[PDB]
């Protein structure tokens, strides 16, 4: 099985340096070239560069050029991304992928054929924060549910009435606020009947700040 | 003199690359020892013709490694093996197992060639598969009779996998075995299979002139 | 630096039935070799990209066979001969011949249904956010299709721009509809400064604008 494992993410400060490292395993990886690709929440893959199977070149796209680096220690198996003067738009899942074929230099071919499954780089300047809890209170089917507003970083896990209900729940993709902070907003759909008789709390997890919260509407 | 002790990894692993040779796949040396310790295969099989072929070793000054450029379409080339272990199953560095899409499904007929285009000969190599029986031959590459052809300009050559069990070896009683041949500038080797087919990925350029032993000083 | 321009970028297509898309290159991709240097990568909702074609036309390892790539020189298509579910996901053509390697867009295949309409709810802002310094008003619109929505939000009878930030959810594997969201930020100061609160939502399966009203 060929398996790339990226490690090293996480929140970071605008400004600082920060080095993801992924671990291969499957293959002769010292005969291989190796990329780096990013994608930005919501946006589309970019290339953020390639290193040859000895470390010989480097080539690196045109919005990290300058700033990033990549090696390769072929002993251990491992690719290495520098990165430096993290701007908050380098915020993105890290990609790890193999150059598949081994071609002449004068025709190389740079598919790339297995992938990593990533990790997350968030740049921001933001402190670490719970959500405040706040409910969205119903009006033959009612819809009622909470808003978490102002936590950092994501992610953020919300359910009702412990595991219970399920059916009819939607929670929507967090949005990043001007403030830096993250919100968003989870509702389900009950018969208006229920309403009065069974209780309807949301629980909200904000792992990352060891914030758990309980709201009733 | 510049000397190179195989240890574990066999003269003739060099040209296909079990992980034992991971770190000798190109080597360059005037003086070749190998050690009793040292290993060809990894999957259990033989090289055919396979002391004809360490002298030409022997005597090569190394081996330099060049894509043969086969690529394929509607098959799985990612076929593996826990008896080529890389922190996981992997295979030959310098082959690539063909095999269905999906378990029992149709290998399709295919053809490939590849023409010596360097100054010095080309040292090929392809494999067979001979599975442990009938209904592993048929998960692996589809049902009904299975053929190899390989033909260069003074050569010509039908193989046959018969599956079968043979001696349990590392767990596995399926067998690999590996066949060769010196394809001279301009000539070319064709390859006709539909399964069973172990390709080359790379093949071998001998780098020169070197001597070889196998001593235990 | 070739640039790589797909379309479309979205593309709703009914289960079993066929779907295409389109990369264009603003140079060669065929090389000396008779290859050309295109790739096709999907990326399922929440999983990496995965190799789909490459060199132009070879289905990768694993590829079934409804899906396949053409083209040539600056010209290059995927074809899904009968779409299945498993199938929804961004494709994107990237070509592979020259640093740096760059991508196109991306196609974003969903799942095509017959339209349905925006079950819309309004929810005023709490008494405990109230309590705080901000309000936020929040319109609802709950399993639709297609996503395309026109979400508009009344403050005795005014216009709003800037006050609202939206999310949909993703398409569900059940139902194939959307919901989305609206939320509406102003201070406890212009929000009482008002009294009647409103979101008009107009969408292509409701005959005219609907409109969810509450006063402060
Ligand atoms: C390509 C392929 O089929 N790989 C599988 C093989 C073959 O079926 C047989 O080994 C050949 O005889 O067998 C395994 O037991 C192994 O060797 O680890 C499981 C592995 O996934
Ligand atoms: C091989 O062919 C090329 C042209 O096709 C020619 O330049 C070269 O001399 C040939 N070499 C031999 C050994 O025939």
């Amino acid at each position: 099985q060929v398996q790339l494992v990226e490690s090293g993410g996480g929140v970071v400060q605008p400004g600082e340096s920060l080095r993801l490292s992924c671990a291969a395993s499957g293959f002769a990886f010292r005969t291989y070239g190796m990329h780096w690709v990013r994608q930005a929440p919501g946006k589309g893959l970019e290339w953020v560069g390639v290193i040859w199977y000895d470390g010989s070149n480097k080539y690196y796209g045109d919005s990290v050029k300058g700033r990033f680096t990549i090696s390769r220690d072929n002993s251990q198996n491992t690719l290495y991304l520098q990165m430096n003067s993290l701007r908050a738009e380098d915020t993105a899942v890290y990609y790890c992928a193999r150059n598949g074929e081994r071609w002449r230099v004068e025709d190389y071919y740079y598919g790339m054929d297995v992938w990593g499954q990533g990790t997350l780089v968030t740049v921001s300047s933001a402190s670490f924060k719970g959500p405040s809890v706040f409910p969205l209170a119903p009006s033959g089917t009612a819809a009622l549910g909470c808003l978490v507003k102002d936590y950092f970083p994501e992610p953020v896990t919300v359910s009702w009435n412990s595991g219970a209900l399920t059916s009819g729940v939607h929670t929507f993709p967090a949005v990043l606020q001007s403030s830096g902070l993250y919100s968003l907003s989870s509702v389900v759909t009950v018969p208006s009947s229920s309403l009065g008789t069974q209780t309807y709390i949301c629980n909200v997890n904000h792992k990352p700040s060891n914030t758990k919260v309980d709201k009733k509407v | 003199k510049r000397t190179v002790d195989l240890g574990q990894c066999g003269l003739l692993g060099t040209i296909t690359g079990p992980p034992q040779c991971d770190q000798f796949l190109e080597f360059s040396a005037d003086l070749i020892i190998e050690r009793r310790e040292g290993s060809d295969v990894c999957y259990p099989g033989k090289f055919v013709n396979e002391e004809a072929l360490r002298q030409i070793l022997r005597e090569s000054g190394g081996i330099d490694k060049e894509a043969m450029g086969f690529t394929y379409s509607g098959i799985r080339t990612n076929g593996a093996t826990s008896a080529c272990r890389r922190s996981g199953s992997s295979f030959y560095a310098e082959m690539k197992w063909l095999l269905s899409n999906t378990d029992n499904a149709a290998f399709p007929q295919m053809t490939k060639s590849y023409k010596n285009t360097r100054k010095s000969p080309a040292l090929i190599v392809w494999g067979i598969h001979h599975s442990v029986s009938t209904a592993e031959q048929t998960k692996l590459y589809g049902s009904g009779n299975k053929l190899v052809t390989v033909g260069s300009s003074n050569y010509q050559q039908s193989f046959v996998p018969s599956p079968g069990a043979r001696p349990q070896v590392n767990g596995l009683s399926g067998r690999i075995d590996f066949h060769w041949l010196m394809l001279n500038p301009n000539d070319t080797v064709t390859f006709s299979f539909n399964g069973a087919f172990i390709a080359p990925d790379r093949a071998s350029f001998l780098r020169g002139k070197s001597m070889g032993i196998q001593s235990g000083v | 630096e070739i640039v790589m321009t797909q379309s479309p970028l979205s593309l709703p297509v009914t289960p079993g039935e066929p779907a295409s898309i389109s990369c264009r290159s603003s140079q060669s991709l065929l090389h000396s070799n008779a290859h050309n240097y295109l790739d096709w990568y999907l990326q399922k909702p929440g999983q990496s990209p995965q190799l789909l074609i490459y060199l132009g036309s070879n289905r990768a390892s694993g590829v079934p066979d409804r899906f396949s790539g053409s083209g040539s020189g600056t010209d290059f298509t995927l074809k899904i001969s009968r779409v299945e579910a498993e199938d929804v996901g961004i494709y994107y053509c990237m070509q592979a011949l020259q640093t740096p390697i760059t991508f196109g867009q991306g196609t974003r295949l969903e799942i095509k249904r017959t339209v349905a309409a925006p079950s819309v709810f309004i929810f005023p802002p709490s008494d405990e956010q109230l309590k705080s310094g901000t309000a936020s008003v929040v319109c609802l619109l709950n399993n639709f299709y297609p996503r395309e929505a026109k979400v508009q939000w009344k403050v005795d009878n005014a216009l709003q721009s800037g006050n609202s930030q939206e999310s949909v959810t993703e398409q569900d594997s059940k139902d194939s509809t959307y919901s989305l969201s609206s939320t509406l930020t102003l201070s406890k100061a212009d929000y009482e400064k008002h009294k009647v609160y409103a979101c008009e939502v107009t969408h292509q399966g409701l005959s005219s604008p609907v409109t969810k009203s509450f006063n402060r």
